[PDB]
RNA sequence: AUGCCUGGGCAGGGCGAAGCCAGAGGAAACUCUGGUGGAGGUCCGUAGCGGUCCUGACGUGCAAAUCGGUCGUCCGACCUG
RNA sequence: GGAGAAGGGUUCCAUGUGAACAGCAGUUGAACAUGGGUCAGUCGGUCCUGAGAGAUGGGCGAGCGCCGUUCCGAAGGGACGGGCGAUGGCCUCCGUUGCCCUCGGCCGAUCGAAAGGGAGUCGGGUUCAGAUCCCCGAAUCCGGAGUGGCGGAGAUGGGCGCCGCGAGGCGUCCAGUGCGGUAACGCGACCGAUCCCGGAGAAGCCGGCGGGAGCCCCGGGGAGAGUUCUCUUUUCUUUGUGAAGGGCAGGGCGCCCUGGAAUGGGUUCGCCCCGAGAGAGGGGCCCGUGCCUUGGAAAGCGUCGCGGUUCCGGCGGCGUCCGGUGAGCUCUCGCUGGCCCUUGAAAAUCCGGGGGAGAGGGUGUAAAUCUCGCGCCGGGCCGUACCCAUAUCCGCAGCAGGUCUCCAAGGUGAACAGCCUCUGGCAUGUUGGAACAAUGUAGGUAAGGGAAGUCGGCAAGCCGGAUCCGUAACUUCGGGAUAAGGAUUGGCUCUAAGGGCUGGGUCGGUCGCGGCCGGCGCCUAGCAGCCGACUUAGAACUGGUGCGGACCAGGGGAAUCCGACUGUUUAAUUAAAACAAAGCAUCGCGAAGGCCCGCGGCGGGUGUUGACGCGAUGUGAUUUCUGCCCAGUGCUCUGAAUGUCAAAG
RNA sequence: UAGUGACGCGCAUGAAUGGAUGAACGAGAUUCCCACUGUCCCUACCUACUAUCCAGCGAAACCACAGCCAAGGGAACGGGCU
């Protein structure tokens, strides 16, 4: 069985120092040095634990070479926080200020009462 | 009593640490480890996370708690206390 | 020698703590039986780390402290750049 | 064995000599003498910050300097938008600079990792010695791109009034910073500043399971081959495709739509989930290192035959094939848990989002493209040889010592144990020959007794694996425990048990053995075919009682003392009862404070701290108890009721 | 004259300068027993490497001069003197 070497002068097996086995034409397993994997953006809400969708999964400079549609998706806070948390957002802005306009409606009242 | 006698969770010790040391932990670990309901969701899913640190899997909630119980009675009689305070001085 | 920062590493087996399942007994409290589970500054033991005995070899030596057998520990107060 | 890091520094390669060295020799060498050899946008330094170091401001110091890194600082020289002035270039249009207005947090200059973070290269060939660096062939990253080099997106819509049979053409009003899906989200693009928010970078240890690959294993086809005195359709070697793109398997989702479930259901090795929406259907997203394809058969490899005396990196026929398995080893990816009075890095850098300050041309064009597809130019400097260790390093040396990592075949076997073997490597370790005296060093065997030897069972020996039985006192109930004590173990020939995939919708009609339609049997007590990994138990037979046959491989029991235990210690005579340890008990301190450092400072550590804390002691697991004494020496409390009491007044 | 179990008359035991006890554990210090054996009675034999001889290569420690004894005397134990 062919036993194989590191090709840099990196000897010691550290984060920077993953490689896998390739088959090449020569009839030949070398190491080939593998990019870190990559994770998706969070959700800016902050309480989902799982990560969003519609993201390619890469290297934080990578995604400068990446077009933008890749990066986001189309929505309001897309490719920054989910759509759950936009809705719930959406419900709240327009449930808190409902309640602000009735109870200016009801001080208001108590003004003209008095 | 199915597997040991009188020791349950603190027979990982073994022989060691004296039998007091054990009794006295066990109650610790034992509450320390079990899992209460939480009182946001309605589930029986709040852990313990680090010292006075509980969430909960479902909510996502952090309360900050006691060191190996989810409430110490200290800070319920000082919550009541509170409240007491509260409604005697704004009224 | 000690503290801190950043990296690397530690075969194969034994015992069998919580938690869980099924069956049986009970009026209840609950209790037995058979399984699942893999916790432990746990055990045998290799690499690594150290050096109890033979007060062995050597003792103008391989060596201004090494060598052979036998040994302690080997998931943690662990070893190491 | 094949490669590196630190270190070495020419020890690397070729040629030659044998003066000296390589404790014998040498035709040999890491010796000596001549020459030769290290080729980068992609491999690293260079960039970032960590623990930390260290300037300015400030303070101290007789002084060289020291303290300190935000503290006793007018600490940013940057930018957009507007105005003015000037030059340069077809002063059209733009750049530059200067001034004026305006905008602006950072947090300390700087250094600090060739194993941390950090975009981007692979395949074949090639040298005596260098090649992810040279050549060939395929890519990719960053920066520039003005006059934009091109195409494409903003894009060529409607209404009205006419002309024309119609297509279509003219004039006018406007819209036009994209489109699709209920949804998750998708489509090659798809304006945008100061400002704000978020993400990535960016995370501990351990267990379990699943997917992918490399290797090993089995049944075969070829090609080359050892044996063939007998047998063996023989045994041995080989039998493939890069990065970058496109497509499809295969995994994951704490993503979405219909709907509402107790007769609770789904489900894992374990868990776990469900009216805050479970099962059942239909979708979406991420990784896709796996398979097909461009690359790419042109090349590589194994064979068979030649061109050429020689030089000659050549010419050609063939093959590079079909399948199955495994708690198998390694790497990697992904879920799921357990532990912490332990919670397991910062920065550089990149990206997304919230807003609309502003721009555009006006009806065929433009401003814009976090640029959609191509096209052009550049990527500077330093290191690159070799050894990396029973001979290239440190020990005075080719010293049995020390010195940080990666790759990891077959058999036996629980095993990365020991033993044998394959790929690879070597000559037995600063010499050989001849005999086998005594003493030695290292292994053994000994009749009968069995510790009578010796300070002392020192040394040696006994037991040893696995399966089936059995296992006491004591106890903190966890242990003791492999307690102790018994039986078996080979070879051969059988028996039994432990599983997957597919298959019936058969009849009739219809359409081209297959598809559709209707009622049938619905195997609902399941059977038929085909495959594959190892196991467990039982039985017979058999060998001169041999069978864990080599190797691996616990001697036990009854007690006393000490230390709870795990751990640590005098490197080089003492590993222990010594130290430490959780537990227990005291002491001081509420910040101009307690303890401590400092010659010095508005200095510093605890302290990124606040009595469940910090600092100082004694004892030392669990249980029980903690007796009396303040005479002495300490420590502490208050006290003008005060004897003695210095300087100053 | 060891060990263990009881006594206390304790030169000079004694309660966090901790007393007593105590399961598990210990390359900690001791006594006895089972098995085992060359520790021994009582030694012998075998193997490998030395020692031995040879070819080659080849040091160091030490050295007043040197090296046979009895007795005597002597610095009261001489190789030297008789
Ligand atoms: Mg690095
Ligand atoms: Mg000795
Ligand atoms: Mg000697
Ligand atoms: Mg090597
Ligand atoms: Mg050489
Ligand atoms: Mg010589
Ligand atoms: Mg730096
Ligand atoms: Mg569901
Ligand atoms: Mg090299
Ligand atoms: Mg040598
Ligand atoms: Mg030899
Ligand atoms: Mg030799
Ligand atoms: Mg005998
Ligand atoms: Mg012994
Ligand atoms: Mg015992
Ligand atoms: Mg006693
Ligand atoms: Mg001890
Ligand atoms: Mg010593
Ligand atoms: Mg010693
Ligand atoms: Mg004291
Ligand atoms: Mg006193
Ligand atoms: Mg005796
Ligand atoms: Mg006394
Ligand atoms: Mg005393
Ligand atoms: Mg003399
Ligand atoms: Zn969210
Ligand atoms: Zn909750």
């Amino acid at each position: 069985v062919q036993r194989l070497t590191y090709r840099r002068r990196l000897s010691y097996n550290t984060a920077s120092n993953k490689t896998r086995l390739s088959r090449t034409p020569g009839n030949r397993i070398v190491y080939l040095y593998t990019k870190k994997v990559g994770k998706a953006p969070k959700s800016a809400c902050g309480v989902c634990p799982g990560r969003l969708r519609g993201v390619r999964a890469v290297r934080p400079k990578v995604l400068m070479r990446l077009s933008k549609t890749k990066k986001h998706v189309s929505r309001a806070y897309g490719g920054s926080m989910c759509a759950k948390c936009v809705r719930d957002r959406i419900k709240r802005a327009f449930l808190i200020e409902e309640q602000k306009i009735v109870v200016k409606v009801l001080k208001a009242q108590a003004q003209s009462q008095k | 009593a199915k597997r040991t006698k009188k020791v349950g969770i603190v027979g990982k010790y073994g022989t060691r640490y004296g039998a007091s040391l054990r009794k006295m932990v066990k109650k610790i670990e034992i509450s320390q480890h079990a899992k209460y309901t939480c009182s946001f969701c309605g589930k029986t899913k709040m852990k313990r996370r680090a010292v006075g640190i509980w969430h909960c899997g479902s909510c996502m909630k952090t309360v900050a708690g006691g060191a190996w119980t989810y409430n110490t009675t200290s800070a319920v009689t000082v919550k009541s206390a509170i409240r007491r305070l509260k409604e005697l001085k704004d009224q």
